[PDB]
């Protein structure tokens, strides 16, 4: 669960702090956090949906990292990034929605979806950050 | 020293081609008279199985160790491949020629074929018993006799043979999938391989030993090695501005004098007809081996610093020690960039820890200056995996490889700060040196290209998945040489000789193969070592040998420590099917071997109660029990170890029915008499006086009034009343017909060592070579 | 037998060692010049690797002291002696990373000899005590007001 | 053997001004025996050092 959170403030504090112009330094502490994620992911497969009028889509991960190389972000840097974020966006949506429908009495509180039951896994915890929401 | 680790390296030929002759057996059948119940010899005589060499020990422990050696002998004789045309032999009888397998096989036949045996069915079989070839599939059918346990062996030897095929295509394929691809070079062969070819796959799995985690000590020794190895390659440069000429224009461009020194300390830097070649080589290897170097400079040799910037822009910094990048940068920052850029005020105060170069970034403003900082500072290595097989290579930022807009930028930034100032002169000497980098920049652009390629080339040839750690012996590099190489080049283009390259591959190869192999050799042993309970073959043993077989290392000159930790890691490793698959074999039957064969037994029972004796055909009726059903027991091994708890002492004293287990010395007696006198109740006495026992030679009674001159008793009528028989199975008999097996293998093989050689590797004309950018490397005239 | 003992823990349960190490395994960081952490932690590791063995050490003493001890009649309260006994960390350090699969103990005959001595000694102390007392008391009811 | 791998690990002469006062370590083949003995007796004897 807490996992899930990060995945977002990651993107927001991302799709927001990352645009044609800014000087590296305001995101050094950010870029890092980001990459860390990508790694943990790549390789693992996910099952989202399978109930009612809900599309069942599969997701594979195999993406590059980031160019800590440049100084002041050049447009070209953004686009090659936004294209990688828009897979996580369209993803998370399909993730939230999936666990935003299942219910159970006994253990109603805990996670239920084949998507999230795999997130609470230990090998993922390496992601949490900025829990001020 | 120096060429002292290279001759130990070039001189490594693990490529031995293991093979065999003799079919590995252990038991030859033998004679022995037959004893029909009642104890008479009925003549004819039957054939049973006994072992060649009854070596077997005295004491369970010594036993287990014994077998162990078998494992080591098995591996050293471990048949790499096999062929039978080289195993021919002839049959005295048969529909014809007969050509069978292994002298022993032959003997046996002729033998039984004379000592009136079960008759027909035997002679018959031996007859229409031949060989025949199915030419088409290159198959071979050879007959042979062994023994269930023998077929067992030799069999797997056939179903395993580590010798894959060999076609043009495979040769082509073992030449790195990044060189055949590299344009600038050309392949070419002089022959066409036959369908008859084969090749030995030098296996090269990764550092199954993470020999960099804590073991630093050894990595340093490796790096070192891999490093010298590199220099042995790194092409010796070619034609570059005669030493004298350049250094002379050098004095000019600056304007010197009389006791008026300024830039004068920048040319104890000439000597490059030595320095450039060293600086060049040195740099590459460093990268390859991935070794970490130091830095010997001065603070009055500003020039030498400028060139540093050349360097730095390049190697991702993490490639140098910490205490060295620190010095260098601050030296630049404090005496090079502030002191003529009206930025002094604070000659920069520093206190160690954090990044003294870095901090200069978030410092002053100026764009040209500013890009350098980020590009150099946060410039690292790109951790790259696969390269046409798990290479685990470390590459230099695509950017830098010849697309050296870095150099051009490194210069533009230099062309622009030479504007403001502070201590009037000083700037004179300083900027004048800077310009010598600028003019030369046309050429400096080149140097980059060179290395770029070379490193980027040589690379592939390493199967030794190099990583990124801090060395310890630190190779030394002077800014002296650096500086030379710098302003002293151009118009020239040099590149890795073909023959050179291979040689490089080859070595790492072997080496790898050795590491991997010994690893397996190692593991196999240790694991066996455990499922053996040899709490007494202190392992400080195996490790030693291991490392040794990997020359370079001063075995004696390395502690017992690291060594153990070494075991700790090995213990958690699998075994190579080959290795493993054999041990399972040895154990599985182990019992059968031991129990059979004389010179020993297993254990003895002491029932203070008269009793019968089995009538087995081999011996007459004697003292044996293959089952020991009932009664208590007591491991001897765990006895002479435990110090005997007078437990035995008491039972013996009090006379209570009991048994014993383990390695034991049997003793055959005849003259019936001995039995009636109940002799066997003796021996056991001893013990009482001696806590420990080996002095225990148990009693047996081979009895058949036929050979036992004292038949007088078989006479009347009788049944053998003994007190205490013996645990020892019995040598199976010999059913020849089914005791034989059949064999398959191949015909006229053709093994090949090394390979490669088969190519006249040629090179393009230097003046127009290419890098990972399809551009003329070296175009500025 | 007032023979101050010590942790079974120490004894052979050893771990303290394993913990003494694990705590060391996470001390590798900044503050001052580099020729520092480098040299420092490198040394530390030599304790770590050897730890497998350092274990053995604990066991050793554990036993030995725990053994020898037994054969001591002379009770032993803990006191602050007036004299030290210098111990050069030199040797210490050696013993440490310098012990392998060695394993030694007290020769039987050795042990006895030990008992025997303390024994006699004791007996003498006790005995003379009586010899002593006896006299003095007599000394008083005899009015031998002198020695 | 040990002290040699020691120097490899130790990085002996690295700037510091007080060298060779760490290696008086020697005579260890003995030191250990002394340190060992010494330690026990101390205990038993009920000594203090």
């Amino acid at each position: 669960m807490d996992v899930l959170y990060s995945l977002s403030k990651t993107l927001k504090d991302a799709r927001d702090k990352i645009v044609e112009g800014t000087l590296y330094s305001n995101v050094s502490d950010l870029i890092q956090q980001f990459n860390q994620m990508i790694i943990t992911m790549n390789g693992n497969e996910f099952q989202t949906g399978g109930i009612g009028n809900l599309p069942i889509r599969n997701w594979n991960f195999d993406f590059g990292l980031l160019g800590t190389t440049l100084l002041n972000l050049d447009a070209n840097y953004v686009e090659t990034a936004r294209n990688t974020i828009d897979y996580f966006v369209d993803f998370v949506d399909n993730v939230c929605m999936d666990e935003m429908v299942r219910e159970s009495q006994r253990n109603g509180i805990a996670p239920q979806s084949d998507s999230l039951r795999k997130l609470s896994g230990l090998k993922f915890k390496r992601i949490n950050f900025d829990n001020s929401s | 020293p120096k060429e002292s680790i290279l001759k130990k390296l070039e001189d490594i030929k693990p490529e031995q081609a293991k093979k065999q002759t003799k079919l590995f057996r252990i038991f030859e059948p033998r004679q022995l008279p037959i004893y029909r119940a009642n104890g008479e010899k009925e003549l004819r005589n039957r054939w049973y199985w006994k072992l060649k060499k009854d070596t077997l020990p005295d004491g369970d422990y010594d036993v287990r160790e014994y077998f162990l050696n078998l494992y080591d002998q098995v591996l050293t004789e471990m048949p790499d491949y096999l062929l039978l045309k080289d195993m021919a032999v002839e049959n005295k009888n048969s529909r014809d020629a007969g050509k069978v397998v292994d002298s022993e096989t032959a003997s046996i036949c002729d033998a039984i074929f004379q000592d009136e045996e079960t008759e027909g069915a035997v002679r018959r079989f031996i007859a229409e018993m031949r060989q025949r070839v199915q030419a088409d599939r290159n198959v071979v059918n050879y007959p042979s006799i062994l023994h269930p346990i023998d077929y067992a062996f030799n069999e797997y030897f056939l179903q395993h043979q580590l010798v894959e095929p060999l076609n043009n295509d495979i040769i082509f394929n073992y030449i790195p999938e990044r060189i055949r691809n590299d344009v600038n070079y050309i392949l070419n062969m002089d022959r066409n391989l036959p369908s008859t070819a084969r090749y030995i796959r030098p296996n090269l799995l990764q550092d199954r030993l993470n020999l960099h985690d804590n073991f630093e000590s050894l990595w340093d020794t490796i790096t070192t090695s891999n490093y010298i190895l590199a220099r042995s390659v790194v092409p010796d440069l070619k034609e570059l501005v005669s030493t004298e000429a350049q250094i002379q224009k050098m004095s000019q461009d600056l304007q010197l004098e009389a006791l008026t020194i300024q830039s004068e300390t920048q040319f104890l830097t000439g000597i490059n007809s030595q320095a450039a070649n060293d600086c060049f080589k040195t740099l590459i290897a460093a990268m390859l081996s991935q070794r970490t170097m130091s830095l010997d400079f001065v603070t009055t040799n500003y020039m030498s610093l400028i060139s540093g910037m050349w360097l730095l822009t390049v190697v991702p910094n993490d490639m140098f020690i910490r205490e060295s990048l620190v010095a260098c940068q601050l030296a630049i920052v404090n005496t090079i960039i502030y002191p003529a850029f009206g930025m002094q005020r604070m000659h920069y105060r520093n206190g160690d820890p954090q990044t003294p170069f870095q901090i200069a970034e978030q410092q002053i403003q100026n764009f040209q200056v500013a890009n350098w900082l980020h590009f150099v500072n946060n410039n690292q290595f790109r951790q790259v995996v696969i390269d046409g097989v798990l290479n685990q290579v470390l590459n230099d930022n695509i950017r830098n490889g010849h697309v050296i807009n870095q150099l051009m930028e490194a210069l533009m930034q230099l062309s622009r700060q030479q504007f403001p100032t502070m201590p009037v002169d000083y700037k004179r000497s300083i900027q004048r040196g800077i310009l010598l980098l600028s003019n030369r920049l046309g050429q400096l652009v080149d140097l980059t290209r060179l290395l770029a390629y070379n490193y980027e080339t040589l690379m592939a040839c390493v199967t030794m998945n190099m990583q990124h750690v801090q060395t310890l012996t630190t190779e030394k590099l002077q800014l002296t040489s650096v500086t030379s190489l710098c302003m002293l080049i151009g118009n020239a283009t040099v590149i890795p000789s073909p023959q050179t390259l291979f040689h490089y591959y080859n070595v790492n190869v072997n080496f790898h193969s050795n590491y991997n192999e010994r690893i397996n050799d190692a593991v196999a042993i240790i694991t066996a070592a455990n499922r053996l309970n040899l709490y007494q073959k202190k392992m400080k043993a195996i490790v030693e040998d291991f490392l040794k077989r990997l020359h370079i290392f001063d075995v004696a000159r390395v502690p017992d420590d690291q060594m153990y930790r070494l075991r700790d890691r090995l213990r958690l490793l699998p075994v190579e099917v080959r290795r493993l698959d054999i041990f399972n074999l040895i154990l599985m039957n182990m019992d059968q071997i031991e129990r059979a064969s004389d010179k020993i037994a297993q254990g003895v029972i002491i029932a203070y109660r008269d009793m019968q004796l089995e009538r087995d055909e081999m011996y007459g009726y004697v003292n044996i029990a293959r089952n020991l059903d009932g009664f208590q027991q007591i491991n001897l091994e765990e006895l002479m170890r435990t110090g005997d708890y007078a437990q035995i002492t008491n039972m013996l004293l009090n006379n209570q029915p009991v048994a014993l287990v383990g390695a034991l010395p049997f003793v055959t007696d005849s003259s019936v008499i001995s039995l009636i006198a109940k002799l066997d109740a003796t021996v056991f006495a001893q013990i009482v006086k001696l806590r420990k026992v080996d002095t225990l030679k148990p009693i047996l009674y081979k009895i058949n009034s036929d050979s036992n001159d004292f038949y007088l008793v078989a006479n009347y009528d009788w049944v053998p009343t003994s007190t205490t028989k013996v645990y020892k199975q019995v040598p199976q008999q010999f059913d020849f017909r089914n005791s034989m097996h059949m064999l398959t293998s191949n015909l006229t093989f053709t093994v090949y060592s090394d390979l490669l050689a088969f190519v006249s590797a040629d090179t393009v004309e230097p003046i127009n070579a290419v890098a990972f950018d399809n551009m003329r490397i070296m175009n500025e005239l």
